[PDB]
């Protein structure tokens, strides 16, 4: 999407 | 070990904010990676991803939901907390906070959930239920409508606990005025129609309300 | 956002059976995809977590695999504490979505439902408004349908319906339907019908009174 990232990826 | 709670008020106005904390234990938010999340689930539906809160005061919510939503967290008194703002009756679920695992895999999950609580979005006060009979008429049916009550929870019973082979008595329903519906029915035999006397007993106790009402034919 | 799809979305087991359960991905989410099992009024359990890894103290029977877009579950021989429903969660993106969920109840031979339908109360007709109730009792599988119809105009959005939990002996499911209509309303009409779809019915079966008859 420019979907955001998880914090741990 | 780990253990979460949620508290806050199981009943709230449409508009009004609602305002939910997570207590927990067994962990802090002070070790690293450590996430606490929240989740709803509206009665018979999935889950959904309300938002979460990190150690660093890392924070992300539901896209949907992001003007609506707010999280903190108090590290000296171990609590999480979710301001929900201008709830309307879509609301109406139970919310579970969650705890997640910090760098040591198993931060992909939310380990331990707290029990959740449910939160009903009305604009109603309470009130006592209007019974009405399911008049019947081989196997024959016959029932008690329990309308128009506020809030939950209702008890039904027949005969005074005499009866309750062939009972069925459902999950009421929200009905759109803000008030709840319903239904209690009892099978039997056709021909114990008019021998037997078939009486729901129904209590409301948040309205101090208890009504006995037979039905027949 | 990421949509997670559960498949099947129900489905119907016994003890003793070995089922797999899938969540496909829209997007590759690695091995970011958690497994949960949860009871009717328990919270969501944790069984598989980093989409392989089983969760200390679940049962060796759970077992998950995936990657990228596909994943499932497998429970080896299903226990009857396994009638629950279970979800996936992914945790690579943001937000982190869930899945709809896949509801395992008990497999019974298929039943079809005793239906009933309930004229209004005269006592409630003074309140000044009607309503009708339909019972379909005890049928197997869950899925139903229920149609209202006053003087054969179709109802929508005046009806509000429950379903029972399955029966702990005999498997099956007993659902409401109330058709709600203001007394005027109720007055002005002559049939009221309630169509039943089901499995067990090789047609549907409908039920009706006649308001003043």
């Amino acid at each position: 999407e420019l979907l955001e990232l998880d914090k741990w990826a | 070990r780990i253990t979460l709670k949620e508290s806050g008020p199981p009943l709230v106005k449409p508009t009004q904010t609602l305002t939910l904390t997570c207590s927990f234990s067994g962990f802090s938010l002070s070790d690293f990676g450590v996430g606490v999340g929240w989740i709803r689930q509206p009665p018979g539906k999935a889950l959904e991803w309300l938002a979460i809160i990190y150690s660093d005061d890392d924070k992300r919510y539901s896209p949907s939901l992001n003007t609506r939503l707010t999280i903190t967290k108090d590290t000296s008194k171990n609590q999480v907390v979710l301001v929900m703002t201008r709830v309307s009756p879509v609301d109406t679920a139970t919310y579970f906070c969650a705890h997640r695992r910090g760098p040591t895999g198993p931060v992909n999950a939310m380990d331990v959930w707290g029990q959740g609580i449910t939160v009903t979005i009305s604009s109603t006060s309470t009130k006592g239920p209007s019974v009405f009979p399911l008049a019947p008429s081989g196997t024959a049916a016959l029932g008690c409508l329990v309308k128009d009550y506020f809030p939950e929870p209702v008890t039904v019973s027949w005969n005074s606990g005499a009866l309750t082979s062939g009972v069925h008595t459902f999950p009421a329903v929200l009905q759109s005025s803000g008030l709840y519906s319903l239904s209690s029915v009892v099978t039997v035999p056709s021909s114990s129609l008019g021998t037997q006397t078939y009486t729901c007993n129904v209590n409301h106790k948040p309205s101090n309300t208890k009504v006995d009402k037979r039905v027949e034919p | 956002a990421l949509q997670l799809t559960q498949s099947p979305s129900s489905l119907s087991a016994s003890v003793g059976d070995r089922i797999t359960i899938t969540c496909r991905a829209s997007q590759g989410v690695t091995s970011a995809l958690a497994w949960y099992r949860q009871k009717p009024g328990s919270p969501p359990q944790l069984l598989i977590y980093d989409a392989s890894s089983l969760e200390s103290g679940v049962p060796s029977r759970f077992s998950g695999s995936g990657s990228g877009t596909e994943f499932t579950l497998t429970i080896s021989t299903l226990r009857p504490e396994d009638f629950a429903t279970y979800y996936c969660q992914q945790l690579h993106f943001y937000p982190h979505t869930f899945g709809g969920g896949t509801r395992v109840d008990v497999r019974r031979t298929v039943a079809a439902p005793s239906v009933f339908i309930f004229p209004p109360s005269d006592e409630q007709l003074k309140s000044g408004t009607a309503s009708v109730v339909c019972l379909l009792n005890n049928f197997y599988p869950r899925e139903a349908k229920v149609q209202w119809k006053v003087d054969n105009a179709l109802q929508s959005g005046n009806s509000q319906e429950s379903v029972t939990e399955q029966d702990s002996k005999d498997s099956t499911y007993s659902l409401s339907s109330t058709l709600t209509l203001s007394k005027a309303d109720y007055e002005k009409h002559k049939v009221y019908e309630c169509e039943v779809t089901h499995q067990g019915l090789s047609s549907p079966v409908t039920k009706s009174f006649n308001r003043g008859e």
